[PDB]
This record gives structure tokens, C-alpha cells and sequence, in this order.
RNA sequence: GCGAAGCUACCAUCUGUGGGAUUAUGACUGAACGCCUCUAAGUCAGAAUCCCGCCCAGGCGGAACGAUACGGCAGCGCCGCGGAGCCUCGGUUGGCCUCGGAUAGCCGGUCCCCCGCGGGGUCCGGUGCGGAGUGCCCUUCGUCCUGGGAAACGGGGCGCGGCCGGAGAGGCGGCCGCCCCCUCGCCCGUCACGCACGCCGUUCGUGGGGAACCUGGCGCUAAACCAUUCGUAGACGACCUGCU
RNA sequence: CGUUCAUAGCGACGUCGCUUUUUGAUCCUUCGAUGUCGGCUCUUCCUAUCAUUGUGAAGCAGAAUUCACCAAGCGUUGGAU
RNA sequence: ACCGAACGCCGGGUUAAGGCGCCCGAUGCCGACGCUCAUCAGACCCCAGAAAAGGUGUUGGUUGAUAUAGACAGCAGGACGGUGGCCAUGGAAGUCGGAAUCCGCUAAGGAGUGUGUAACAACUCACCUGCCGAAUCAACUAGCCCUGAAAAUGGAUGGCGCU
């Protein structure tokens, strides 16, 4: 017979296999479409969740209630370090996709990044792009390099750096600084490529990326929670005080005939941990890091125009579980995927 | 069944001059070219006559879905060539009980914003096909005017307009309001 | 944008079938798909004859629509259609053909032998000419 | 050694039908430019037909079930794939054989690549019934790569346009060079016409 | 009582997107049926639909790049050219390409005009059961000798250096210098090659694919896993980290 | 019948069907046992569409509406006995 | 359980009933003549599926017309009087209904097809022309196709497919 009293079902079926995810750092699935006019830019960049706090603003929403009524608000700190460009990778399409056509690396590559690239540096002897950054300096090398940027600008069209994160400059305790590709989205490929060219080592700060109150993407890994019970894991109804062999199941996984346990039924498993992109995240303040010109420029950050203190973003006693942001940072509205010291894309 | 032969004649007119690249007809004269392709017709579009004077369509061995095409080409043809000379004239009169619906030409003819048609808020913007070239007409009030070579261009236009400006859930016995084709004449007589 | 045409008259060709190979006037239509036919000269006796197994050539030998075989006669050896479809280079390269089947294994090598070399020929001639042209570019 | 057929005009199942035998007897065949492959019975008709093959699923668990290809070539090598006796191991030898490409790549793309005349649509369709491009169609239920498809395609177009205009170049050389020559070579090309060619 | 951290609640807070094809429908041009018709060929608008997008997972599916075992015995990467010796087999000339049309096409040549030696046009001349034909083309299939003719500067030395074109899965060509050697296609003469005594898997792609073994030249100088550690993770594995 | 008007909506006397969410027939399967009602819990399908999108109809002026089409995407609740 | 055919163990031949795109032995015939396009096509005894009733969809028939005294549609001109005819008054002078139901003028108009009216009016529906230029039109009938045609795991002309 049909179910007597109907309800919407629980949980969503486009978020599943509902397991650990591969991946730490979390993947852009999808980079925004370069129209070929406006100038080139980088799209991405990746941060770090060092804490929450309030913020309070007035808000210039004409007709709501709340019209230039102060209101408060939730905010994420996202320490973001300026990344260094280590790389550019050419793409070419295909009707079987879009194969990666050419990488060259650039000259000299930090053992912040060489870290990444073995799995026990204690042990290891170091020895990446070793043979490799004796390319930049002869004539055949340089050649065959200016060679291959030619041929990536005669035949790829997407072109993505690899840059990297200054892992140094974090209260963290890893040193294996994280690569990334982002996508140089703008002009034709040929001064989209000697943009990249030309940031090759190069710092690339948080601020040339992004701006103020800009609607942005974050994308990140949940903060996991181990295997857990149907009823956690997809909020079914507890079963009551009475129910013998346990009450926080499932009654029913399915019907008889179709005599096989069906995907759309909710079973315990793995809950958290999960690949996550959150969209539309208003970037309210753009921070600039502590600097030197004389003494401290501790202020820049959490004064403002109306506050005008000495305060930084830290609260007393550190973000917690964290450190000092110390750095360059966003300030996104309200929660983003991730505990705290996640990366962050 | 399979009649052994059809044909028809399409007499052009000593100012136009036709050609056919095959079965895809060009027509151009005082006003300009007019292509189209029949490739999807099945027909001998023969060119017959000294001052290329006769357009002749035969259909060999047709069947009466077949047989129903000649004549079709044949018209198609016969619009072609008004429309290279004289030129198409649709003209369409705005009609209300209250909200006199306000009409703008804006690019040059290609687009039609059509305010406060039954008190709505919502401006109905319509583009025209390429070719076709709307105008606010004077001499009559409420009244547009579309003009264009390409009939199938300019009623396809003039019907934009049309269902543009219809009525949703009222009684549209009482609702008699929009622009609706008025006169379907050319741009000049002769 | 027809040239050929089943016309009383018309000699076809038969692509295939008993009378293959044989040229035919085609005396009377009967049906949509079906000419009574006749080749006096030819060696094909008075009959009926599908369409679909003839095809027809590009010559029209006037006489009334059911004559009686003598006047067909007369007028397929008044315009001397059997000299005539012989000329043709669709019965040239209907004889080629044959002669190509009909071909013996040392009439085979001969062949052979003689484009062997009147290839090797011609291609230095090409080259020669190629260089030349490269000159004239020069 | 290989079979290269153009898809391009011919029909659907009855080019598999063809490929499909001919993949049985050992002959390895490459198909190729899939997208131009059509299927007789108008448009709307097929998308239906596809679109209700997308319906099938395995219930408890779709990740299993009949696995809808979108491509042109996937789709056609499916249609090849049930007519073989595919879940044999001969079967499934035969598969192997056969190789199919939207589009034309580079192996093939400088191939002469024959032409199923008994598949064709020219040939095997009233010309006053309809059909559908496996393209659109293929478009349409999901492929991705129509587009990049078409540019590759017009780039091969634009290549290939120029390997004739130097070939029809040569030919024209040819035709000269024998004139030049057709007194040293007048008692050869005789014995060429005594054997029926050059006629 | 109060309560840090941590879990956690519409019991707190934040975010939830864009296209395409079209359906029903209403229309255009328009025959059938000298009119008329949304339809027959043709065209338009069109949706909680459907397909994709975004979003999640990621194939007995691929990718570019890095480093590639100094050693205390090592072991390998390329290159070229040699000897044996298991094993796995299929094969038994090649074809190095316009685009497409089908109630049409192919080739020329433009005298003439326009565009970037080509492209487009017109005009004219040829083909069209396609001979600038897959019913096709290319290639030859005994070895040598000498001694004439016609054809004659062509071929080679895994001959050697430079300049190109090729990215869709490039994997292949092309064109230019220099060294040495030869006289090869087509006819004829002129002899000779175990002529193994009528008789089967011959004849090639083949220096084939893989595994194990002897020579030269130039290069190389490891990561991974455990253990330990960490807690962004965790049932256990796994995962993220740290360690002259 | 619907003032008038067979057919907006209806529809007698007659008639042709589909359906297996009713109940009967029937007894083919299972009596070396297929756990016998309801409720809870959970998933999925169907459409014979209540609402929601797009539309044709009216005895649709508006408002309210019934009739029909595409259509099952999303919903369809809290209690008293 | 249908059709064919009834079995010692084997070679060659030939058949039946069934087939011959590919799965799969055989049409890879230059097979013959038609019919039919389906946004639910159809595709073989038993058998696994549809009816009444519809359709200028297309194809055949059958029967009757019509028209040069040049029609048929397509547009344009009139549709009256004897007459509030009679029954019915609740109003029907053509018009809710029903018995009637002819003459005149006639070129010709029914004691009226409808619209609509309390009832008229007003409008609308033959006979004939003007233009245009050969077939036109009606009623049946039976073939394919279509509507009729709604079920629950995703699905079955056996499958792939096929015009
Ligand atoms: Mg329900
Ligand atoms: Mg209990
Ligand atoms: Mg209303
Ligand atoms: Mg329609
Ligand atoms: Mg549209
Ligand atoms: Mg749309
Ligand atoms: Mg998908
Ligand atoms: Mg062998
Ligand atoms: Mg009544
Ligand atoms: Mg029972
Ligand atoms: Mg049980
Ligand atoms: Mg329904």
C-alpha cells in the first residue's frame, strides 16, 4: 500500500556517495568562463579558516525593516598569505576533453614547496627539479623552454598557473605548503601566457584577486565525524522509548519486491569530511597584515573609519585552536565549510 | 498515384532579374536581393525565355503530397519577386478601452518596447527579424507601420508584436486590447 | 535538370538482364515502370521491358509510337545508331572493359612491362617540370 | 589491412549491421566521423526513443545500470555492440576490432576512408522521408563536445583542402608531362590499349 | 551552584544559481482545394517538463611534469651495431586524405572582374552509367655474366649535417648542403647459377612482442612503505602533519 | 435539462470499453508451516491532477469558476473519538 | 499439450514445419507489383492483447449528380407581397411549439434555415447575373495510418535495429 500521511524525504540524493573525500584541499570544480575582453586576472586563491567573530554594520537595504538600522553579523577570518606563482600548465580541447598540453616550472622552487613533493623529507635527499632548473641557464634549455611557451601559444587555449602557499608565514604547524592550479581568465593566450610569464616566483597578494563586498565561492572539505548512525548522519526520525533491537534506525529500509536494499535508503556511514562548494559569501573586509615602517602596524587590521583603536583581528587570547593572523585576510559573512585551521580554496 | 508529370510558370516581371545556383532561387532588383533555398522541395526549377523571362517548375512522377509543393515554390517565388520590387507594407492598429498602448521604436526599426498595455508595469521589448524595420506612423494615431522585403520576415515581425501584447486570464471577448494587423499592403504601388 | 528522357524513339542501353549489353529503341511506355521495346539490329526480339534494368543513352531515333518493327529497322539503320553508339566513349570504354577481362596471363605481363616503364617515363618528366616551375617561382 | 569508413551519410543500424559482420570474420575496422552518422525517421521521433533508453535504469542502484553513452561514436559503437555475440569471449574479441571516433583523428585523418553504399542514406531513404543527424541528436541528450568537434573539424576541412589543391597540382603536371612525352612513349601507351585501359 | 574547551539546536547563524530542445498551446508564410486553412514541403514564440550546466562521486580510461636506487656488493637510461636462446603468436605488396552533391555533379581555362602563388565569380571548352574510374591506382616476382639498341643522372651507403610543416590520440613526413660508391627501368642478343631425378606446411611484415644472456660510447646517482610523531582524521585500515 | 439553445455544463431509453486500489467466482502454487489486522518508521513508482508552472472552455465583466490539454517537478499538515 | 516429425551407433545426399540485415546456417537476387509515416508505427497458428464510434490523413471502389442553355466555388446585388395566413393570446404578423402549407409578382424568395425579439424591427440563410477559366460535388463503401487508448522496480516485434 502507498504511505498513508506523505512528507518530503530526508536528505539529498545530488550529495552522494557520502564518503570520506579523497582530497584535502578542496578542488574547483569549475572555474568561471574568460570571456576574451575584460584584462587578465587570477580566479581563485586559497586561504585559511582561522576563526569566527561578529561584526556590526549598518545596512542600506531600502524597504526592509532593518534600513539603516545597525545591525550585527557573523563573520570567517580567512588568514591568506600571499602565494607564490610556480608554474603555468597549457591546456588544449578535445572531444575527449581537455588534456593538459605543456607544464613549465619556473626557475627556483622554496622547500616550502619542495616539501610537497615527497612524502618524508627527513628522509629524503631533496633532490626535485634538481636536473630540471638546469634548463634555465644554457642555450639549448632556454631554448627549448621559449619553445614550448611558443607551442603552448600556438595551440592551447586554457592556461592555468600553479602557485603555492607561503606556509612559513602561518601559526600552523606544517611546513608542506599546499600547489594549486588557477585559471588566468582574460585576453588572448598569447598575452594571457606572457602575463603568467612575467609572475613567474613572483608574491601574488589576496587583494589582487579579490575586493571589497564581492560575492565569493569557498571551497573546502567539512569538518569530519567519523562513522555515525542514520539518525545523525541523515536526520530520520528517532523511533520511540519502546522499540526493542535500538530506536535510532531505520523501520523500514524498503519495501519487499524490489528485493535488493536501493541507494535512496538512508544507512549509517561515513558523516563529514565531505568535498563542499558554498557559493555567495560577500567579502566584507578585505585586511591588510601586520607591517613595518618604523614600529608595529598592528592597527590596520580590525580598526575602523568609526572605532579608530590599535586592535588586530586577534581577539584576546588567539583565535582558538589557531594562532596570531598575522597576515594578509578575508572576511567573508557568516560560517564556510572546514574547522579551523583548514585550507581553503 | 504517381502523376506522370505537373509543372507551373512563374512570369518575372522585365525589371527583376532571377538566377538559380541549382534549386536555391536569388531575386534581386529595385530594392535588393532575395535568396532562398528549395533544397528540401524536390522540383527541376528550369529558367526559360530570352530576357530571362519565365520561371518554369516541373515535378515528375508526383504523388498528391508531392504534387501539393509545385504551386507552393512556385508562390514562394511570386513574394519573392514583390518583395525585391514593390516591398511589403504590414501595418497594425493599436486598440484599447483605457491604456493607450504606448509604442517606441528604438535602434532604428529593430526594436518595439510597448509601455502600459493594460496598465502593466512590465514594458514588452521586441526585437524584428533582420530585414524588417518598424516606424510609428503618422497620418493615423494609434497604428505601426512594418516594412520589409521578406514577408515571411515581416508577418513573423508582425505577429511578435501581435502575441507580445496579449491578455492571460481574463475574458478575452471583453479584453479586446493589442496590436493587431490592420492591412498587409506593399511599400509602393505602381 | 533532366537531359535524357523516355521518349518513344529513345535507343536505351540495357544495363543488365538477358538482352545485356544490347542496345533498344523504346517503341511504347505501358506503364509508370515498363516500355515495350524492340532492337531489330541489335538481336532483341519485340517485348515488353522494365525501366529499371535499362538505361538510356543520348539518342533519339524518330519514328511513330507502335510501328511495326520494319520501320524501327529502317530508322536505326537510316541514322546508322550501330556506327554511332560504337563512337561513343561510353562503348569505347564499354569495349576497354572487356578487353581488360579477356586479358591472358603473358598478355597480363606484357602489360606489366610496358607500364613499368611508361610510368618511370612520365615521372621524370613530372619532376623535370616541377623543377621548371620551381625556376619560374624563383 | 583496415577498413576506414566514413559515417558521414550513412544509417544507423544499418551500418552496424555491415560492420558487424565484418568485425566477426577477423577484418579490424575503424569507423569513423560518427557524428554524421543518420538515422532514418524524423527528428523528434529518435530523441524520444533515446530519451526513454535514458529511462532505464537499475532501481536500487543506477551506478550499476545500462550506461547510457552520449557520444556519437559510444553510441554507435553500442548499436555495433548488440548485434555481435558480445558476451562471448569471440564476441568480445570482435569488439576489439572495431574502432570508432567522433570526428576524424589523426591517424585517419590523412586516410582514404571508404564509403558503405548499401548504409547510405542517399541510397536507401525516400528522399521526401525524414531523418535525424546522430549529432543533434547525440547533442541534445547530453554530449558535451559538439562544438569543439565542429572546430576541430573545420580546421581539418581547411588542412585537407590544401593537400587536394596540390594533388589536383600534380595530376595537372601529369596530364602536361605525357603530352610533352607522347612520341617516347607512343609504343607503350599503344600496348596499354591493346589490353583495354587508357580508353 | 557556576562552568573552559569540544560536540550540538529553525533553540543560535550563514548559502541554495544558468542554458538548450521542445510539449500543450497560439502564430507566420503556404499549397493540397483559381478561395480558405498553423501544415502538407517550409518558419516563429513556448513551459514547475525533458537534457545539460552548476553540485557530488570519479572507469581494469587517459594527462603533463618531477625524481628516478654510488656503493659498502649495485642496478639501470639512451645510442648504435653484433652472437646465441626460451616463449607468444596473428600475418604472407602497398594506396600519403578535398568537400560534398544527389530534381546533380567533375575538370579545365580564363579573354574579364573581385579578394588574400592561391581563394571567389562570371563566361566559354571538355567529361558525366563516372578511364583525372577503388569495375581504380602504385609497385614487380628469379641471380648473375657480356655487348648492342631505346630510355639516361637516377639510385644507394639503416651515407652524414641544417631548415621546415605536423598537437585531436602529432608521431610522421617533407625540403636544403657534403663524402664515397654504383649504371639499376624497356627491348634484344649471350651464357651460366645443385638440373636434388612428378608431390605438404614454400614465399614476407621480421632486426616482430615478451623473458633470460655476451660487446662498445655517453649518462645516472632513489624514492616508497614500516617504525616514530601529529589530530584539521579516525572502529581498524586509511587520511592530514612533524623529525641536522 | 440548461429562460431561449441536444452537446458551456449536463444527459434518459440504449450501447461499446478499460481497470484490478472493491467484492465475488475459481482452486493452479504452498499444510516435513511463505508469521496471520492495524498503527509507527522509510524508500520508491503510478496517474485515473487536489495545489503549484504553461495553456484552450464557458451559461469567463472583475472576483470567484467549473470543463478540458501538456504534465507526477515539487507538495499534500496539526489534533478530538 | 502448437506445427513438422517420432529416436540403435556413424558418412554422404534430400527434405518438412520454419527461415535467410547482424546476433544466427541461408537472398551479398540489380527479385516483381502495390500499399503505409505513426510527438503510442508495424512486424506471422496455438500466443500472450483491444471495441463501439470517428478522421478531405492517403489509396482504391460503388452509386448518383453537374456543366458551355460556358457551371463550380471565391467576392458583389435582392430575399417580396395575398398576410397579424391559421391554431395558439402568454406572446409567434416566417421564426417557444404543432395542423398546415398554396397562389400572385414572378428573375425569384420557404406561409420559412437560423440570429434574435414580449412581439416586431434589424440582420442572416434560393433564382439570376459581373469578373475569373475545366472539370466540379455529393452520399456511401473498404485498405493502410491516426483518435478512441489510464498503473504502479527499468524493458522488451527475442535483442540490436529497420522507413
Ligand atoms: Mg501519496
Ligand atoms: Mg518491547
Ligand atoms: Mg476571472
Ligand atoms: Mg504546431
Ligand atoms: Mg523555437
Ligand atoms: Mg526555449
Ligand atoms: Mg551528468
Ligand atoms: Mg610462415
Ligand atoms: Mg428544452
Ligand atoms: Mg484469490
Ligand atoms: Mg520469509
Ligand atoms: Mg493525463
Amino acid at each position: 500500500s502507498h504511505r498513508k500521511f506523505s512528507a518530503p524525504r530526508h536528505g539529498s540524493l545530488g550529495f552522494l556517495p557520502r564518503k570520506r573525500s579523497s582530497r584535502h584541499r578542496g578542488k574547483v570544480k569549475s572555474f568561471p568562463k574568460d570571456d576574451p575582453s575584460k584584462p587578465v586576472h587570477l580566479t581563485a586563491f586559497l586561504g585559511y579558516k582561522a576563526g569566527m567573530t561578529h561584526i556590526v554594520r549598518e545596512v542600506d537595504r531600502p524597504g526592509s525593516k532593518v534600513n539603516k538600522k545597525e545591525v550585527v553579523e557573523a563573520v570567517t577570518i580567512v588568514e591568506t598569505p600571499p602565494m607564490v606563482v610556480v608554474g603555468i600548465v597549457g591546456y588544449v580541447e578535445t572531444p575527449r576533453g581537455l588534456r593538459t598540453f605543456k607544464t613549465v616550472f619556473a626557475e627556483h622552487i622554496s622547500d616550502e614547496c619542495k616539501r610537497r613533493f615527497y612524502k618524508n623529507w627527513h628522509k629524503s635527499k631533496k633532490k626535485a627539479f634538481t636536473k630540471y632548473c638546469k634548463k634555465w641557464q644554457d642555450d639549448a634549455g632556454k631554448r627549448q623552454l621559449d619553445k614550448d611557451f611558443s607551442s603552448m601559444k600556438k595551440y592551447c587555449q586554457v592556461i592555468r598557473v600553479l602557485a603555492h602557499t607561503q606556509m612559513r608565514l602561518l601559526p600552523l604547524r606544517q611546513k608542506k605548503a599546499h600547489l594549486m592550479e588557477i585559471q588566468v581568465n582574460g585576453g588572448t593566450v598569447a598575452e594571457k601566457l606572457d602575463w603568467a610569464r612575467e609572475r613567474l616566483e613572483q608574491q601574488v597578494p589576496v587583494s589582487q584577486v579579490f575586493g571589497q563586498d564581492e560575492m565569493i565561492d569557498v571551497i573546502g572539505v567539512t569538518k569530519g565525524k567519523g562513522y555515525k548512525g542514520v539518525t545523525s548522519r541523515w536526520h530520520t526520525k528517532k523511533l520511540p522509548r519502546k522499540t526493542h533491537r535500538g530506536l535510532r534506525k531505520v523501520a523500514c529500509i524498503g519495501a519487499w519486491h524490489p528485493a535488493r536494499v536501493a541507494f535512496s535508503v538512508a544507512r549509517a556511514g561515513q558523516k563529514g569530511y565531505h568535498h563542499r562548494t558554498e557559493i555567495n559569501k560577500k567579502i566584507y573586509k578585505i585586511g591588510q597584515g601586520y607591517l613595518i615602517k618604523d614600529g608595529k602596524l598592528i592597527k590596520n587590521n580590525a580598526s575602523t573609519d568609526y572605532d579608530l583603536s590599535d586592535k588586530s583581528i586577534n581577539p584576546l587570547g588567539g583565535f582558538v585552536h589557531y594562532g596570531e593572523v598575522t597576515n594578509d585576510f578575508v572576511m567573508l559573512k557568516g560560517c564556510v565549510v572546514g574547522t579551523k585551521k583548514r585550507v581553503l580554496t | 498515384m504517381k502523376t506522370i508529370l505537373s509543372n507551373q510558370t512563374v512570369d518575372i516581371p522585365e525589371n527583376v532579374d532571377i538566377s538559380l545556383k541549382g534549386r536555391t532561387v536569388i531575386v534581386k532588383g529595385p530594392r535588393g536581393t532575395l535568396r532562398r533555398d528549395f533544397n528540401h522541395i524536390n522540383v527541376e526549377l528550369s529558367l526559360l525565355g530570352k530576357k530571362k523571362k519565365r520561371l518554369r517548375v516541373d515535378k515528375w512522377w508526383g504523388n498528391r503530397k508531392e504534387l501539393a509543393t509545385v504551386r507552393t515554390i512556385c508562390s514562394h517565388v511570386q513574394n519573392m519577386i514583390k518583395g525585391v520590387t514593390l516591398g511589403f507594407r504590414y501595418k497594425m492598429r493599436s486598440v484599447y478601452a483605457h491604456f493607450p498602448i504606448n509604442v517606441v521604436i528604438q535602434e532604428n526599426g529593430s526594436l518595439v518596447e510597448i509601455r502600459n498595455f493594460l496598465g502593466e508595469k512590465y514594458i514588452r521589448r521586441v526585437r524584428m527579424r533582420p530585414g524588417v524595420a518598424c516606424s510609428v506612423s503618422q497620418a493615423q494615431k494609434d497604428e505601426l507601420v512594418l516594412e520589409g522585403n521578406d514577408i515571411e520576415l515581416v508577418s513573423n515581425s508582425a505577429a511578435l508584436i501581435q502575441q507580445a501584447t496579449t491578455v492571460k486570464n481574463k475574458d478575452i471577448r471583453k479584453f479586446l486590447d493589442g496590436i493587431y494587423v490592420s492591412e498587409k499592403g506593399t511599400v509602393q504601388q505602381a | 535538370v533532366f537531359r535524357r528522357f523516355v521518349e518513344v524513339g529513345r535507343v536505351a542501353y540495357v544495363s543488365f538482364g538477358p538482352h545485356a549489353g544490347k542496345l533498344v529503341a523504346i517503341v511504347d511506355v505501358i506503364d509508370q515502370n515498363r516500355a515495350l521495346v524492340d532492337g531489330p539490329c541489335t538481336r532483341v526480339r519485340r517485348q515488353a521491358m522494365p525501366f529499371k534494368c535499362m538505361q538510356l543513352t543520348d539518342f533519339i531515333l524518330k519514328f511513330p509510337h507502335s510501328a511495326r518493327q520494319k520501320y524501327v529497322r529502317k530508322a536505326w539503320e537510316k541514322a546508322d545508331i550501330n556506327t554511332k553508339w560504337a563512337a561513343t566513349r561510353w562503348a569505347k570504354k564499354i569495349e576497354a572493359r572487356e578487353r581488360k577481362a579477356k586479358m591472358t596471363d603473358f598478355d597480363r605481363y606484357k602489360v606489366m612491362k610496358a607500364k613499368k616503364m611508361r610510368n618511370r617515363i612520365i615521372k621524370n618528366e613530372v619532376k623535370k617540370l616541377q623543377r621548371a616551375a620551381l625556376l619560374k617561382a624563383s | 589491412q583496415v577498413l576506414v569508413l566514413d559515417g558521414r551519410g550513412h544509417l544507423l543500424g544499418r551500418l552496424a549491421a555491415i560492420v558487424a559482420k565484418q568485425v566477426l570474420l577477423g577484418r579490424k575496422v575503424v569507423v569513423v566521423r560518427c557524428e554524421g552518422i543518420n538515422i532514418s525517421g524524423n527528428f523528434y521521433r529518435n530523441k524520444l526513443k533515446y530519451l526513454a533508453f535514458l529511462r532505464k535504469r537499475m532501481n536500487t542502484n543506477p551506478s550499476r545500470g545500462p550506461y547510457h553513452f552520449r557520444a556519437p561514436s559510444r553510441i554507435f559503437w553500442r548499436t555495433v555492440r548488440g548485434m555481435l555475440p558480445h558476451k562471448t569471449k569471440r564476441g568480445q574479441a570482435a569488439l576489439d576490432r572495431l574502432k570508432v571516433f567522433d570526428g576524424i583523428p589523426p591517424p585517419y585523418d590523412k586516410k582514404k576512408r571508404m564509403v558503405v553504399p548499401a548504409a547510405l542514406k542517399v541510397v536507401r531513404l525516400k528522399p521526401t522521408r525524414k531523418f535525424a543527424y546522430l549529432g543533434r541528436l547525440a547533442h541534445e541528450v547530453g554530449w558535451k563536445y559538439q562544438a569543439v568537434t565542429a572546430t576541430l573539424e573545420e580546421k581539418r576541412k581547411e588542412k585537407a583542402k590544401i593537400h587536394y589543391r596540390k594533388k589536383k597540382q600534380l595530376m595537372r603536371l601529369r596530364k602536361q608531362a605525357e603530352k610533352n612525352v607522347e612520341k617516347k612513349i607512343d609504343r607503350f601507351t599503344e600496348v596499354l590499349k591493346t589490353h583495354g585501359f587508357l580508353v
